[PDB]
RNA sequence: AUGGAGAGG
């Protein structure tokens, strides 16, 4: 009766972006992106990635309130490294071992019985 | 329903004290709160 | 009749109590679009602005205490010290 | 091949028992979500009632309908009736299917998700035809009807996703577990006398080597396996369900990548 | 000024009793410019500190012995809630009399 | 509310995925706070859960009549040969995450009753509307689109604060304030003002 | 009521599994928790949901109109 | 009953005496009684307290007794509160009830007594004495619709 | 009484509340469907027409919109059924009647309203679904859980009137509390038995946490402080992050007990500047007492930065405890093999005493207490000796639960539990009793139809030997349900009777107000007190400080 | 047959009631530590012996389980709401016309019962879910 | 700057006070017989039996954020096994002759004991407490 | 508008 629809979990509203790059004004090299219609399934896979980059200072997201399909994450990257680079090859990152856990899997798959 | 139908009303020195002669007759544990607690009884 | 500006006995700190209904007095004539004696800087809400209006000691307005016995002495929100 | 390694250990029809050696936590998490919340189906989301004189109530059927899995095998075919450019629905987005019910006889004439009847057009697609892993192969039981019962309705499949509503859901259950020698000391065991004896001993076990008292923490290790068991209800085989998980995983973390590119522009 | 000077009173001996002469240099090893501030703010934060003209101070002390009374609820007298009752009401005949005797 | 006096409202629902579970993919329906266990002293929830998840796994009725000599051990070693930790612990995986639990958690079936008492039968807000006869004052009652009353209680709260146009504004611009005339000399609402 | 479509916890899908239940136990004498087992309801989430399941339809299709 | 005292070098010292506890009050007379210290004896009566010391002393008292219930059940309201009680109740002279008995009678504006317990008889014969109401009571500008002289309504704004 | 004191009132709202982990203090979380039917008068000005005409246009569904318009005649025109709803054109002075907002000031109530801080003004937040939302911290001075409690909540309609709230009512400025001289709210149930856990000696966390639970406070400095453990690895300690949120040049010592400075035992606690240097954080400290966090940080930074302390205490110690975990089984009732054979003989030992007691005072031997009767004293004595041996094993008990048993971390962190809790649970729930003495003879000269008449003995007179966990037995149970009747009886009776003193209080000490004269006076202009409360001070800013004159050795005070 | 008295209050007043009927010698005449502490037929000399103790309970507290591991006031709060729980009230309540009828979707017959609930035909007609239960802090919420 | 203080301790007592990833530990200097140590140890990380022999330091350096261990390049100044980070809070004056220090490294606690030392301990902030086996 | 019954915190 007041409940939101379903859908507003992962469809995208009236004129909302699915990313929105801030600065961060605290530190220096620091940014803080909005993830619109996402959850820990995303965020917890970025950030932890992001976390192997030897180029990263600081890397964390967080779910400001449950209610809503959204995160905002937030990153610091060492003098010279564009933080939206520090994205950009960390969801690469995950693609690529992604990819090889499938084939992985299916030929895994294919030598089976029942 | 089945509570409904086995209810004790009693109008107006210690009459909402659970007493001793009421083992096996009144429940112990079944009895409205707040104003009418220990007047209103079930069987 | 009323009483000497010397020899005023009260706290010359504003009360709690002077100070909202100042604010709110204040925010209601700002509300009603009457004349805003500040900058502003991009503060369009009749209450921000009476408080910005009051940290300038920039409002009129005149308290009139009163005394148990009908007796009263006058402060200039001009002149109260407002901490708090 | 390469990363992240699988080992099938049993394999079946409605199982994969399997280990997922050389992922981060996270990732191995992430798949697991996905496999519950985000791989589409196709199942009933309307039901236009005709006649109902059965004992249950309209909607009280039109739900279990919703909860009755059909095949979305070829669902990447189907099109989310959101997104396609027909008024209501279509054959490119939508299968519609018919149930008819009367009791003839004197005893209780049951219901099946057999007598479900596909009408739209699948135009080849491998779609809408309920699962029946039933033995006598009538799954599921809708409904009963008395003697002069009827009960005539159409229902709509539309694609969706769990994260919707849990009809959608591919997956049944995904059984998940790391370190089953807390040698990571992920948990602290709470204990009577004797945690070792009280606690039971995880059956993946056998798998990992016991740790040696001669030994101090290792402090450095990571999570590193995972033994997991997809249980699938049978709109989609098994393998799949963790393949497409895979899939739609790393096809959402790559909008993110595309949306980058989309700000950019000047 | 007479009421002004015992207002004061027990503040003060806090006040004397810290801000002692002894004490100032041996035990905090204050200074000057420093010891003007820790000055300056007691005067202000105790200015601060008194209770501000037209503030309803009645209903405040009826809801601050009303409500922990709400939450009284259990050997000699009478006490808590029945207690209370009789108090109020300036009970002629109390149910626990009783001398204390030195 | 469970069946011994542990009753609660819902603040937030959670989907499979972001629910905390078991190792076996069990999850809760349902989670309860450790808070309400040690001061209401309700053993018994805490004893149904256990029976009742054995009497799952067995496939047989827990008994929980009263006077018996069932017993927490007894269950327990039940609960035991069925593998699981013999006190209803269960090592749980938080599901934001995919970390273990540091903690074991209580888990198993409990019978659960849902009350009367639902959200979309109380919710009430108005702003203007209805007004007596009589009095002028807005009408009782949600089902008749009525105010909710200021009583004296909440009159006194303001007047602590020290809110007094707000007191008076509760009590008059909301509610019924009403413009008479007076006369110079009597002081009565005796005046025929021909108003216009 | 009738069956359940499916489990409410895990999601499994219990709704034809009631039959065969009700045969498992009367057909070939077996005990429930043994009958459970066979229709292959292992974890006991989707477990009780059977077990615990009355099947008021029976008693409903008993009004003529 | 165990004691603080000063010691003969400074220190506060445990110095237990013997105390002795009554059923029954007659303060009057066994304060009298030769042995004991008249200037120390207490009833939990200070109805009584109020008649053989006086007004002040009884002040003193119903206040340690106020006090008394809400220290035993634990809690801990502040002094100036509890006083404030004690204070109106003693201002008019003895112990003056918090009932129609007591404040209710008090020469205040009609509109404001009739506000609590006999709501018609105080309006009556307020009616028959031809009183007049200040109107400074809080709850008969309630009545009015007015801003009451309450925090901000306690004094007067201008230019 | 109904209709003046009193009156039913427009622009108000009632619904179940929740709790909310998410909400800030003074925030409270309103349903659309109810910001939607709530109004404000808001003055057409030329600093708001934009956004005013806009609310205009998104007429009354959904928020944010208005409902109505009040032009120059003072008309009323309503956007819900008017051929001009689309195409208004505001001039300068006119009423658009608004919808609630977000940080719109409300007056927010939990009835009864007992004290001030029943009724607070909160910051409007607008939500779905439809229970009002509340911080956890605020639970306390509405006594408000959400085991379906509902709520009102007020929305003011003048300029002013919003001020006197904001001003005057708001959350932040009644944290601490002229009732008491100190905090009214604290850090409870969840957050308080997290925080203690998250500060153990033995909590550590690793960098990925730490980076989450450092993002997770708004008030961050996003500087990554230097990891109390270093080689060879960072593990960064409880007490280390937690200190995050707490603002800096605040100060705090407090010696609890074996506190020697060296905390064997982490007892007490000492917060050097925004850092807390040792001790473990429980109910002592963020709870609402009087010389902890909440006082100082409220009085040394401010409400605002106090209210905003609330926020981020929470937010760390609910995301570090979301991912620790904590529960309660039957196994934290469960005292040892030993221990229960203990417990039973201890009970024993005291059932045996009351024997020889009663043998005893049989035999005439038993001598009167001066001032009682022979019968009295025996009671008297044997309900102590049963009690004693309640008490007995309980302690019993509660010494066998380690610290990893979860009744045991409650009472631990002060959550909730105590002592008696833990004892009737696991050794012996005791002696029942009504109207202070213990179980009656109902029936002739005995207490049940299935004991001999003139049976005095322990369990006949309702001593459950048994505990919770046992199971009481027929007889145990059906006295431990006449006694637990009485509770029931005098907590409906209590609630009678507080509810009546209240209304005369505050009826008798309502027109007492402190004058521009420093005097407390009456509608009369009596003096009351001439010196409000003899000092002049307001309660809020009072604290409890040692005058150090008073005490020591005439020679120390002489050094 | 007279196996089996009626007896009222005043009645009761003149009789010894066994509460077990093995407590009948029987004849008596190495515990369990677990079991719940039980005092003895130290009366040799009965009249009449209680049916079953459990039955000294009314209709709603006959629902609750192990009632006796309850703080008796939590047993009353129960037996007050399983009033308002919510299920299958009747089996005609298609063909009555109630201002308010609600009826649960899938009621369940509890997996913890009483003896009593048998001739409570609450089994038959039950009002609750057996649901999937953890006590634990998460999200807090 | 440089060095604060150096010394070799002998273990004589270590103590797990109900806890399992700390010990509070008891040192005397096999140099200075006016000198002990007391230190609260993650046992866990870097385990300490008795009769044991700790290389014990106090150095200030090797505040900025702290960057992870970059150190594959950097200066670890360190080379030990065990290294913490602490405060200092409270300077004590035993005797004329002796004079103690109270470290907090995350609420794990130091205190040190000898008379020489205060000449070179400073009132925090930095204080890198390191130790060798 | 009366009057009444049950229930919620
Ligand atoms: N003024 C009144 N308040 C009541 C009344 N009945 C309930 N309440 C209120 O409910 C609040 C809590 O009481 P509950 O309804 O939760 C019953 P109880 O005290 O047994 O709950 P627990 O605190 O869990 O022990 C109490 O603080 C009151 O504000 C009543 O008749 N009058
Ligand atoms: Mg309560
Ligand atoms: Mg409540
Ligand atoms: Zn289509
Ligand atoms: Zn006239
Ligand atoms: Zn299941």
């Amino acid at each position: 009766m007041n409940a939101p629809d379903r859908f507003e979990l992962f469809l995208l509203g009236e004129g909302e972006s699915k990313l929105k790059i801030d600065p961060d004004t605290k530190a220096p090299n620091a940014v803080v992106i909005t993830f619109e219609k996402e959850d820990h399934t995303l965020g917890n896979l970025i950030r932890a990635e992001l976390l192997n980059d030897r180029k990263v200072l600081f890397a964390a997201y967080k779910v400001e309130h449950p209610f809503f399909a959204r995160f905002k994450l937030r990153i610091q990257t060492t003098e010279g490294y564009d933080p939206k680079d520090a994205l950009k090859n960390a969801c690469n990152s995950i693609i690529n071992k992604l990819g090889a856990l499938k084939t992985n899997f299916e030929t895994e798959w294919n030598l089976q019985t029942l | 329903t089945l509570s409904h139908l086995r209810r004790t009303n009693t109008p107006i020195a210690k009459p909402r004290q659970l007493h001793n002669t009421h083992w096996g007759l009144v429940c112990p544990a079944e009895t409205p709160e707040g104003q009418a607690c220990g007047l209103v009884k079930n069987l | 009749k009323a009483i000497p500006k010397d020899q005023r006995a009260t706290t010359p700190y504003m009360t709690k109590y002077e100070r909202a209904r100042i604010l709110g007095t204040r925010a209601l004539q700002i509300s009603m679009n009457a004349p805003v004696f500040v900058d502003l800087e991009g503060e369009t809400d009749p209450l921000r602005i009476a408080m910005k209006e009051l940290a300038e000691k920039k409002i009129p307005l005149v308290i009139r205490r009163y005394l148990p016995d009908g007796s009263f002495e006058d402060w200039s929100v001009e002149e109260l010290i407002v901490d708090l | 091949e390469e990363g992240p390694q699988v080992k099938i250990r049993e394999a079946s029809k409605d199982n994969v028992d399997f280990i997922l050696s050389n992922v981060d936590l996270a990732m191995a998490n992430s798949l697991r979500r996905v496999m519950i919340a985000e791989i589409p189906t196709l199942a009933i989301d309307s039901v236009e009632v005709e006649t109902n004189t059965t004992v249950l109530a309209d909607e009280f059927i039109a739900h279990r309908l919703g909860l009755i899995p059909l095949q979305s095998m070829d669902i990447e075919q189907l099109e989310y009736s959101r997104d396609c450019f027909c008024e209501d629905h279509c054959d490119k987005c939508s299968v519609v299917l018919t149930l008819q019910a009367f009791g003839e006889s004197e005893s209780t004439t049951n219901v099946y998700s057999k007598d479900l009847v596909i009408v739209s057009n699948l135009m080849g697609r491998n779609i809408g035809h309920p699962i029946i892993q039933d033995k006598e192969g009538n799954g599921v039981l809708i409904c009963k009807l008395r003697k002069g019962q009827e009960l005539k309705l159409t229902c709509v499949a539309k694609k969706g996703i769990a994260k919707e509503h849990a009809k959608w859901g591919p997956a049944a259950a995904i059984e998940f577990e790391y370190d089953p020698w807390n040698k990571l000391k992920h948990t602290d065991y709470w204990y009577e006398q004797d945690s070792a004896k009280e606690w039971p001993q995880s059956k993946n076990c056998e798998y990992e080597d016991p740790p040696n008292e001669g030994d101090p923490f290792d402090y450095k290790a990571q999570a590193d396996t995972f033994y997991m068991n997809v249980e699938s209800v049978g709109s989609i085989p098994v393998d799949q369900v963790v393949v497409r998980g895979i899939d739609t995983l790393q096809k959402k973390v790559a909008s993110i990548l595309l949306a980058l590119t989309q700000m950019d522009q000047d | 000024q007479n009421a002004q000077r015992d207002a004061v009173t027990l503040f003060c001996c806090l006040l004397r009793s810290r801000l002692a002469t002894r004490r100032v240099l041996q035990e905090y090893r204050l200074t000057k410019q420093a010891f003007d501030w820790v000055l300056s703010n007691i005067e202000a934060q105790f200015l601060r500190s008194v209770v501000h003209p037209g503030e309803m101070v009645g209903v405040l002390a009826a809801q601050s012995i009303g409500e922990p009374a709400t939450q009284m609820t259990l050997k000699k007298v009478t006490s808590g809630v029945p207690r209370l009752k009789e108090i109020l009401n300036v009970a002629k005949n109390m149910k626990t009399p009783s001398l204390t005797v030195y | 509310a469970s069946r011994h006096g542990q009753k609660g409202t819902i603040g937030i629902t959670y989907r499979r995925e972001d629910m905390p579970f078991t190792a076996e993919g069990i999850v809760p329906d349902l989670i309860i706070n450790p808070h309400a266990i040690p001061s209401r002293m309700t053993v018994a929830h805490l004893i149904e859960c256990l029976l009742s998840k054995v009497a799952a796994l067995s496939g047989n009725e827990g008994d929980a009549s009263p006077f018996t000599d069932i017993t927490v051990e007894g269950i327990s070693k039940l609960l035991r040969e069925h593998g699981y930790q013999s006190r209803g612990f269960e090592v749980m995986y938080n599901g934001h995450t995919g970390k273990k639990l540091m903690a074991q958690i209580f888990f198993g079936p409990t019978y659960y009753q849902r009350l009367r008492h639902m959200v979309d039968d109380k919710i009430h807000a108005r702003a203007r509307g209805p007004m007596q006869v009589l009095t002028r004052q807005p009408v009782e009652g949600r089902s008749r689109d009525g105010g909710l009353r200021f009583g004296e209680m909440e009159r006194d709260c303001m007047i602590a604060h020290g809110a007094a146009s707000f007191l008076k504004e509760r009590l008059m611009e909301a509610s019924d304030a009403f413009r008479v005339h007076i006369c110079g000399i009597c002081g009565l609402m005796t005046v025929i003002a021909k108003l216009n | 009521m009738i069956v359940p479509v499916r489990c409410f916890s895990c999601g499994k899908v219990v709704g034809d599994k009631w039959e065969s239940y009700l045969n498992l136990l009367q057909e070939d004498e077996l005990d429930e928790g043994t009958a459970l087992s066979r229709l292959g309801l292992k974890r006991y989430c989707c477990r009780r949901m059977i077990l615990t399941h009355v099947d008021l339809i029976e008693k409903f299709l008993r009004y003529n109109p | 009953y165990d004691r603080k005292v000063p010691s003969p070098t400074g220190e506060y010292v445990k110095e237990p005496e013997w105390v002795l506890e009554t059923d029954g009050v007659n303060l009057s007379e066994v304060m009298t009684v030769p042995g004991i210290d008249p200037t120390r004896i207490y009833t939990n009566s200070f109805i009584d307290i109020m008649e053989v010391l006086g007004i002040e002393a009884g002040r003193a008292a119903l206040y340690k007794e106020v006090y008394n219930v809400i220290a035993s059940d634990g809690s801990y309201v502040n002094y100036r509160h509890m006083a404030l009680l004690v204070d109106v109740m003693t201002t008019q002279g003895g112990l003056t009830s918090v009932t129609r008995h007591g404040f209710n009678r008090s020469n205040t504006g009609a509109l404001m007594r009739c506000s609590f317990e006999e709501t018609v008889e105080i309006l009556f014969e307020a009616g028959a004495s031809a009183e007049l109401d200040d109107c400074r009571g809080v709850s008969e500008n309630v009545i009015l619709g007015q801003m009451a002289p309450i925090g901000t309504g306690a004094f007067d704004v201008m230019i | 009484r109904g209709n003046l004191m009193g009156k039913r009132v427009d622009f108000s709202a009632r619904t179940v509340i929740s709790g909310d982990p998410n909400l800030e203090l003074d925030q409270v979380g309103v349903p659309k469907s109810i910001a939607k039917t709530l109004t404000y008068p808001e003055v057409v000005t030329p600093y708001n027409i934009d956004r005013l005409t806009q609310l205009v246009r998104n007429g009354p569904n959904e928020h944010p919109g208005a409902k109505y318009v009040i032009r120059d005649s003072g008309d009323r025109i309503d956007l819900r059924y008017s051929k001009r709803a689309g195409d208004i054109q505001l001039q300068y002075g006119w009423k658009v009647e608004r919808h609630i907002m977000d940080n719109d000031p409300v007056l927010f109530n939990r009835q009864p309203s007992l004290h001030k801080m029943s009724m607070m003004a909160h910051r409007v937040k607008v939500i779905p679904y439809s229970t009002f939302r509340l911080n956890l911290s605020v639970t306390s001075p509405y006594n408000a859980d959400f085991d379906g409690d509902e709520m009102n909540l007020h929305v003011p309609q003048s300029e002013e009137t919003r001020a006197e709230l904001s001003q005057l009512c708001a959350v932040p400025l009644q944290i601490v509390s002229p009732q008491s001289n100190k905090p009214c709210m604290g850090i409870v149930q969840d957050t308080l038995c997290g925080i203690r856990k998250l500060t153990l000696r033995d909590t550590f966390i690793e960098l990925d946490q730490v980076l989450n639970m450092l993002y997770w406070v708004p008030d961050w400095d996003g500087v990554i402080p230097t990891p109390a453990i270093i080689k060879p690895k960072p593990l960064w300690s409880g007490k280390q992050i937690l200190s995050v949120a707490i603002p800096n040049g605040i100060h705090l010592q407090r010696f609890d007990e074996g506190t020697t400075l060296l905390s064997p035992k982490d007892n007490g606690m000492l917060i050097i500047d925004g850092q807390i240097i040792f001790g473990v954080v429980e109910k002592k400290t963020v709870g609402s007492s009087n010389g902890g966090l909440i006082h100082v940080v409220t009085r040394e930074k401010g409400p605002q930065v106090c209210a905003k302390l609330f926020g981020n205490i929470q937010k760390v110690v609910n995301f570090w405890l979301l991912h620790n975990g904590f529960s309660t089984g039957i196994g934290d009732t469960i005292a040892d093999g030993p221990t229960m054979r203990e417990i039973t003989e201890t009970i024993a030992e005291a059932k045996k005493k009351v024997l020889d007691v009663t043998k005893e005072a049989q035999a005439n031997l038993l001598t009167a207490k001066h001032g009682m009767t022979l019968r009295e004293s025996f009671e008297d004595n044997v309900v102590r000796f049963l009690n004693e041996a309640r008490d007995k094993a309980g302690r019993l008990a509660e010494v066998n639960l380690k610290d990893l048993n979860n009744v045991k971390q409650m009472v631990m962190a002060g959550s909730k539990g105590s002592f008696i809790n833990i004892a009737q649970m696991s050794a012996c729930v005791g002696q029942q009793s009504v109207e202070g003495k213990r179980i009656a003879f109902g029936f002739v000269d005995r207490t049940l139809p299935h004991f001999s008449k003139d049976d005095y003995s322990p369990e006949s007179k309702g001593f459950v030997e048994n505990s919770y966990l046992r199971g009481l037995t027929p007889q145990e149970f059906f006295f431990h349900a006449m006694g637990g009747r009485e509770g029931l009886i005098d907590t409906a009776v209590k609630t009678a009777e507080t509810g009546y003193i209240q209304r005369r209080l505050v009826k008798a000490l309502e027109d007492i107000m402190v004058h521009y004269d420093n005097t407390t006076r009456n509608s009369l202009g009596n003096v009351i007190q001439f010196i409000y409360g003899e000092d002049g001070m307001d309660a809020a800013h009072i604290e409890k400080q040692s005058l150090d004159t008073i005490g020591g050795s005439d020679a120390a005070f002489e050094k | 047959e007279g196996l089996v008295e009626y007896i009222d209050a005043e009645e009761e007043e003149s009789i010894l009631i066994a509460m077990q009927p093995e407590d009948l010698e029987p004849a008596e005449a190495d515990v369990d530590p677990a079991k719940r502490i039980r005092v003895s037929h130290h009366a040799t000399t009965f009249t009449h012996c209680e049916i079953h103790p459990s039955m000294i309970l009314g209709v709603a507290a006959s629902i609750i389980p192990f009632p006796d591991h309850n703080q008796s006031p939590r047993n009353t709060y129960q037996s007050a709401m399983g009033k308002q729980a919510m299920g299958v009230f009747l089996t005609n309540y298609n063909v009555r016309m109630d201002t308010m009828a609600n009826i649960l979707y899938y009621p369940q017959k509890p997996l913890g019962t009483t003896r009593a609930m048998e001739y409570l035909k609450f089994r038959e007609l039950p009002a609750g879910q057996n649901a999937i239960v953890a006590i634990a802090c998460y999200s807090g919420y | 700057s440089n060095t604060l203080f150096d010394d070799i301790f002998q273990v004589s007592e270590v103590d797990p006070g109900r806890y399992n990833k700390v010990c509070r530990i008891e040192a005397a200097s096999t140099t200075q017989d006016q000198c002990k140590l007391t230190l609260d140890i993650n046992v866990e990380l870097f385990p300490v039996a008795a009769q044991d022999s700790l290389t014990v330091t106090i150095a200030s350096s090797l505040t900025r954020s702290w960057r992870p261990p970059q150190a594959g390049d950097r200066s670890l100044a360190d080379d030990y096994d065990y290294v913490m980070y602490g405060t200092a809070y409270k300077f004590e004056e035993v005797s004329k002759d002796l004079i103690a220090v109270y470290y907090s490294f995350g609420g794990l606690l130091m205190r040190l004991e000898g008379n020489y030392r205060n000449l070179n301990n400073l009132k925090q902030e930095n204080a890198y407490l390191l130790i060798r086996r």
